[PDB]
């Protein structure tokens, strides 16, 4: 139909998506949203819907979670990161349901990644691989693992949650997580074990 | 492990019974006031969208009554019953709405079933309609199949009412494609024009786009004057943009112009012993021998027929049982561009070497060892090229073997040893015709003009029959070397009666040569001698038929001179 | 057509005139030797004399021409060929023959000597022939020299003529992707020794020769050695090569792509169009690569793989132009890269299923159902890989049929149903060996180390009789555990420095199954090394042969066939 109708449909869909992302999904009309997506993709305007979804998701991420992580980089930084990841996943569940009904045509014909993969990629680009968040996360994980190796006990399930989050963020396998985690961790372990062996060869014997 | 013997059938039947009795239901679908009580588990396992609808953390998940709109009641009911029993039982009319409702709910299994049903039912008329649907409801298989069917048939019709209402992208894809089955370049031009005359001043930019698409070869004929007659007033830059489409954009020849009249042969001497027989072609003008892919690749003893629209069909045949020759009633059709064979509706009786005759757009299979043990051994069965079904007709008067049948003046004529019967399609009855004075079998006849030319039999018997005169007469004897067994083949070539015969002697090689025959001269003038450097031996059970093919799609048969 | 009788009469009369010196008007003066001849014959044969006489120069009317830079014998043979059409070509004067043919621009003799040299190309004259083809234009000779030089020289790299080669020729040789080397370091040291042949005559080419070798050896050793041989105070080469090896990223060559594979011949033709075909199994790649068909579908042939990893075909029969087969003594050589069979010097007698065995560089074909059948129906003959000729050897004392032969301890060991004779290629004599206690035939034997392993015999069975050369005795080891009520097809071969067996078994009302076993030499037991899945390998037949060799997967192509 006319551009005004599709523009209004997209505007209301964007408002509903933003409301869902704001932890206010209690009154989400699934039937209405599914019908608007049907009448939107039916008229061969999937490119505009995909671009708008990407723009809305990246704007929401940069506005909310990029500020939240940087505001709490020292007070439960990893806990806040895990909470933000869980919230993003639980919103992207329904987001991916609707836009995966859409994706059955977009991911296939347009030959692009699915909306779940799109959300994972944009999260990786805007939060984990940020110019400041990445180095801070690396430094804090190295510090806590070194302190654990020193002898004192720290939280361990949290590190498992972070590693699982990075593995899921890989989205294809162990390409991003392996590098980002192991390589600084590999260097830290190398230096730590070299120093430990140097101390042990002089402070003890072969017995 | 999924044990299918006890639990699966019992569980499915008990779920269906619970659905019937309205037991253990917790969700009810409201469809324009109609209530459909059902279960969430079956909807989740069948539909991908219904799963999320009753799971996504929202108000719809905890909602006993859900008001689902934009769905038909009958389609939702049939989807629910298919989910509860596994049987679809789809008709031929409600396929479009069923596919639309299945696409909205993303029910993959029924979506695939409907896709297969639609791709199998692009017969003659819904091609453009289902192509528009293949676009709207994303379906690549359907899109490609409908595109090929359109390129094959719309290029001969180009007047369908549904074709007018098409989106710009689909029309551009259709017109810009090099698969247009048109022997002339003006028909596509006038088709585009009439597509741009009923809707003008609304699609003027798309008018310019289609004008560029049709390209200079048809742009330089009349389009300028017609547009001047039909242009909106006070339009100047449109003239500038229209004048630009004269020089550029790579004027190239099309593909539909290559409809060379050739000869389709079956059951040839296969160089590869793997195949017992092969199907090849000969070019009267290009003097080349082309090859074709075997339809079943293992079954032989098939019959050929060519419709006036230049279509190739294969019916019946026998295939070896391959235990560690059984007869199959399968049907096939030859693709003029893909060089493959798409099967069609099979026959009802397993015939051996059926004789297929086309008349009034219907394919008539006459004789050919139906079942052999019939109470009425002399029967026939025809085909519907539009409805895609087999309809029983009036049976044969007398039972005959090794017979031939042709069509003349929209009437069915079947020839046997000495008798001939004319079948009236309008009244579905057989009328007695003239009887030949010579008893000859193992021969075929050709329908050239208004005269039937029964050639050969056991020889060189030339018995000419005329429908308007209803009499049999002799003309002459074909000049052939003695101490030989000629294999005669009569067929129409370029609106001129000609023959294709091969002579074989003792300790001698076969020779292929076609002669030009004249009606008033009663002589077979030497038209062309087929050189053995291009064509090799064919055999004894080979068949010949006239048809137009594409050289680019087909491949030349490699053989050492 | 032109009357051949008058043509030959005219030619013989002209040759009589030449011998008798009647109508000679022009005399060729070469190093004081008189060559009375005619102008018509010279013009018809050579393309230089037609421009020497019918040109209008000072030699048009002069009756004495001093032809310089030529040889008397070469000119005489060229003249006698022009006068009678007989070209006697030996193995020594072909070089000067080609030189004088190029100088005189005679197409017929040029083509004849080009064919003779294309037949004569071998290992010991490969570099010389390549240099000759670089000096005088000869694309065909240049390409054949390129291939043969690459293979044999990268195998040998010790020819004295290799030092005296042009820079462009060496650049073409080294930078080519057809070199056959097990490692990339032998070419490096060959280039180093060629460069060190001179000191300042190779400095300018040093920057170019290193530009064709991979940088994997352009930063390791053999860079300070060049600095040792550097001219004094030369600061334009050390710092040059210091910062030069940025480009030319290391790319693996083609010679390092040889794998131990089982070559099969006369396999069951996948499609029924052909009679038989040749395939190969990959013990490492676990695939079946197709092989070129035998020359003119040469069936009933024998295979041999020299220690230099070369494949040869001898004997066989071709269907004469329903049963129809004629036996031909044609010989062929397989190109490991071009995937084609190059014809070679044929044998003297035709053979059916010959036993080709290599020893001391000679190819020995023992028996093979010879055509003669005289009192010496057991005559064997060796082949010279250096002179490209066949030489008869001491005949086998006893006539044997369906026999196999192997080479152990620089000696030929031919085995029959129960007897064995060892041939010494030096004294050219046969010595009686140990006698087997079982009468078995239609089997194959593999030479592993200093022991002979006669596997199978009669279908075949799982009987194994191990023979020791040092001990001279036949002893049993074990029987191969196979499924009962079957007919295994045993094939003895040596692979991975171990004795493995290629045994195809067929059960009742079942298809053939392919599986290989590794025989434990010390434990006397056949262990399952690998099981050949039927999804890649189909039926091969019964009269197929197997041999141990190396082939390049890149040059060959995978056979498209359904599992």
């Amino acid at each position: 139909m006319d551009e005004k109708y599709v523009n209004s449909i997209w505007d209301l869909l964007k408002n509903a998506i933003q409301e869902i992302q704001r932890k206010n999904n209690s009154g989400l009309s699934f039937e209405e949203l599914y019908r608007n997506a049907y009448t939107m993709v039916l008229h061969k305007h999937g490119e505009k819907l995909y671009t708008g979804l990407r723009e809305v998701v990246t704007e929401h991420l940069i506005n909310k979670v990029r500020e939240d992580v940087l505001n709490s980089l020292n007070n439960n930084f990893l806990q806040t990161l895990n909470q933000a990841w869980n919230d993003h996943q639980t919103a992207m569940v329904m987001i991916r349901d609707i836009l995966m009904y859409m994706d059955r045509v977009y991911v296939q014909q347009n030959n692009v990644e699915n909306v779940y993969n799109l959300g994972l990629i944009i999260f990786r680009d805007q939060v984990v691989r940020y110019g400041c968040i990445r180095d801070h996360l690396r430094q804090t994980l190295l510090d806590m693992i070194a302190r654990e190796r020193k002898g004192e006990v720290v939280d361990r399930g949290a590190i498992r949650n972070a590693c699982q989050m990075l593995m899921i963020l890989g989205l294809e396998g162990r390409s991003v997580y392996e590098e980002d985690f192991e390589a600084p961790f590999l260097e830290m372990s190398a230096e730590f074990f070299q120093m430990e062996s140097q101390k042990f060869l002089a402070e003890n014997s072969a017995s | 492990r999924q044990i299918n013997t006890e639990y699966a059938v019992s569980l499915l039947e008990q779920l269906k019974l619970f659905y019937e009795q309205q037991l253990f239901t917790d969700i009810v679908l409201i469809v324009e006031g109609t209530e459909f009580p059902c279960h969430k588990m079956v909807l989740a396992t069948c539909s991908s969208y219904f799963r999320a609808m009753f799971m996504s953390g929202l108000s719809e998940s905890k909602q006993t009554h859900v008001h689902l709109r934009n769905v038909d009641a009958a389609t939702l009911q049939i989807i629910i019953t298919y989910a509860y029993t596994g049987n679809l039982a789809m008709n031929d009319s409600t396929v479009e709405q069923l596919y639309e409702t299945a696409c909205f709910l993303q029910v993959e299994d029924v979506l695939q079933r409907c896709r297969e049903y639609l791709i199998k039912k692009i017969n003659a008329e819904n091609c453009v309609r289902l192509l528009s649907f293949a676009d709207l409801f994303s379906c690549e298989e359907l899109k490609q199949s409908a595109k090929r069917m359109v390129e094959h048939k719309f290029t001969a019709v180009y007047h369908q009412d549904a074709f007018m209402q098409l989106s710009h992208d689909l029309l551009i894809d259709i017109l810009s494609s090099d698969n247009l089955n048109v022997e002339k370049e003006e028909t596509v031009r006038e088709a585009a024009m009439l597509w741009l005359e009923y809707n003008t001043e609304s699609r003027s930019q798309y008018l310019s786009s289609v004008l560029s698409q049709i390209r200079i070869d048809a742009l330089s004929e009349v389009t300028q004057r017609a547009w001047f007659q039909g242009l909106p007033p006070n339009d100047k830059s449109v003239v500038v943009q229209g004048l630009y489409k004269s020089m550029p954009k790579f004027f190239k020849p099309r593909l539909g112009m290559t409809k060379e009249e050739m000869m389709i042969f079956i059951e040839a001497s296969s160089e590869n012993p793997c195949s017992l027989y092969s199907s090849v072609c000969y070019s009267p003008q290009a003097e080349k021998v082309y090859k074709l892919c075997s339809p079943p690749a293992d079954l032989h003893k098939v019959g050929t027929v060519v419709t006036p629209d230049n279509d190739i069909y294969i019916a019946g045949g026998q295939v070896p049982l391959k235990n560690t020759f059984r007869t199959v009633n399968c049907f096939y059709w030859f693709d003029a561009q893909q060089n493959t064979w798409f099967p069609k509706t099979p026959m009802l009786f397993v015939r051996i070497k059926p004789s297929l005759v086309c008349c009034e757009g219907y394919i008539y299979a006459i004789g050919g060892d139906s079942v052999g043990g019939e109470l009425n051994r002399r029967t026939v069965e025809r085909y519907d090229t539009e409805k895609d079904e087999w309809t029983m007709v009036s049976p044969l008067p007398c039972a005959w073997q090794w017979s031939a049948a042709v069509v003349v003046h929209d009437c069915i004529y079947v020839m046997t040893l000495n008798l001939m019967y004319c079948y009236f399609p309008r009244s579905d009855s057989w009328v007695e015709m003239a009887m030949r004075q010579t008893s000859r079998s193992f021969a075929s006849a050709a329908a050239f003009g208004d005269k039937i030319f029964y050639i050969g039999g056991l020889s060189v018997t030339v018995e000419i029959y005329d429908v308007n005169k209803n009499e049999w007469k002799m003309a002459a004897n074909i000049p052939a070397k003695r101490y030989s067994d000629p294999c005669v083949r009569a067929v129409v070539i370029s609106n001129s009666l000609c023959v294709f015969m091969r002579e074989t002697h003792l300790n001698e090689r076969a020779k292929y040569v076609t002669y030009q025959y004249d009606l008033e001269l009663d002589r077979w003038s030497l038209r062309q001698h087929i050189s053995e450097r291009v064509l090799w031996d064919l055999g004894r059970d080979f068949r010949c038929t006239v048809g137009k093919l594409y050289p680019s799609c087909l491949e030349e048969s490699p053989w050492k001179p």
